[PDB]
């Protein structure tokens, strides 16, 4: 019947579904090919109501539900797409990252370098926060958890050679960061009127 | 026991010597489901033979 | 005694579930393949996980 | 302004990606809405290498991975599937599923999915393939956790309040002859192997 999509196309979108998001320091194949095709990408996502974020300064493309805003409802709902609320802890540590990932585009520019953080480092805010569960190996435990759950999300990379990870980009497209202050600064109230 | 204590509780009418046993003291035994069983395994015979 | 009536009468259901199928044409082929395939399965090793 | 696919055809397509297939038993009106442009929905699904089956004797519309050129190894490598393959004690459940559904679509004809069947029966099946551990709770549970794999897969209904299920017309199309009779070519070359 009619023709076929270029393969490049079809693997770069599939690819982009599966993990929600490219990267140009990752694949950089499918990210170029999806931005100099970017009419094509857009139009097949749109039937899906599904739409193309990018990002040219930290080279990051993105998937975005593309609902008229309040089309039926206050806040829609995506059949595709589940609206997954994170626990306290996993709220407390992307508020963290998203934190540090600010601050790293302050020391160095948006985009400019990839952020990068020391497990040592995380382990005793997480402590402030939460309280220690028994020991150093129950917290790395528990951070390990944590770290490989947002991994799922595509959030954070692999721990490396020296205990370290990077903070994905996609962070700065987060939904409600306004929210994930008001959280921090609740805790900080919290670690204080708690003792 | 206690399923006789539960009937005791609400025994409001006591009204006669033998429903006492055949409600509240004898336990349920009753063999219904085990004759619909019996029906049921010889109308799958029949079946066969039909 | 009621066991052994049980246990005649499991089988007697199940020669019951065989004896009907007075089957037609669709349903035939699939039939005797199912059949194939599950004369095939009995000789596996199924207590083995990894089967 | 810009071309925007039919918002029911949208939905619809949506939805259908969403479970994987759709029954006009249980939402008609996009079952239909699909049937009125199903070139439609092939233009839409074949970018990401997915097409669309269809039977409308059952009433049953099931995606299935486009065959033009996905990797022969198999199609359950393709990157969009979220669900893992099939296993063999699955699939012996499987065979016995389909032998209960033919044996009342014999007398149902090919009506609506009244393909129902007590969870006891199954258990007398099974038994003889996978043993008897002597104990009812524990092959009920046995029994019980295959089901739940199968409704992963959508071919079965978990359990009702009357510890009844109805299989799924889709499991048709899952051991329709040809892929019992590829089956059943590999199952001989194990037992070849096996020997």
């Amino acid at each position: 019947s009619e023709t076929r999509t270029l393969q490049k196309i079809r693997e770069a979108t599939q690819e982009l579904l599966k993990y929600g998001l490219l990267e140009e320091a990752s694949k950089p194949n499918l990210y170029r090919i999806v931005l100099s095709h970017p009419e094509e990408v857009t139009r097949i996502l749109e039937p899906l109501d599904l739409d193309i974020g990018i990002d040219e300064i930290r080279g990051l493309l993105y998937v975005k539900v593309r609902l008229d805003e309040t089309p039926a409802q206050d806040e829609w709902a995506h059949p595709l797409v589940r609206r997954q609320r994170l626990n306290l802890e996993q709220s407390l540590l992307v508020a963290i990252l998203r934190q540090h990932f600010v601050a790293w585009e302050q020391e160095s520019g948006t985009g400019a370098s990839q952020a990068q953080i020391a497990i040592d480092d995380l382990l005793p805010q997480l402590q402030i926060y939460l309280g220690d569960p028994g020991s150093e190996s129950k917290e790395r435990t528990r951070l390990l958890t944590l770290l490989d759950q947002l991994k799922g999300h595509g959030l954070v990379t692999s721990p490396d050679a020296h205990e370290r990870i990077v903070i994905r980009p996609i962070i700065a497209h987060l939904a409600d960061p306004i929210n994930l202050q008001a959280l921090l600064a609740w805790l900080r109230e919290q670690i204080a009127q708690q003792t | 026991a206690f399923t006789l204590l539960n009937r005791a509780a609400g025994l409001k009418q006591l009204n006669s010597i033998d429903e006492i046993f055949r409600e509240l003291v004898l336990d349920d035994h009753s063999a219904f489901d085990r004759a619909a069983e019996v029906a049921n395994s010889f109308d799958g015979l029949t079946e066969i033979h039909q | 005694s009621q066991t052994v009536l049980q246990a005649r009468a499991r089988s007697e259901r199940d020669v019951r579930g065989f004896m009907k199928t007075g089957l037609a044409a669709e349903h035939h082929r699939v039939g005797h393949l199912l059949n194939e395939f599950l004369n095939l399965a009995l000789k596996l090793d199924w207590q083995r996980q990894m089967i």
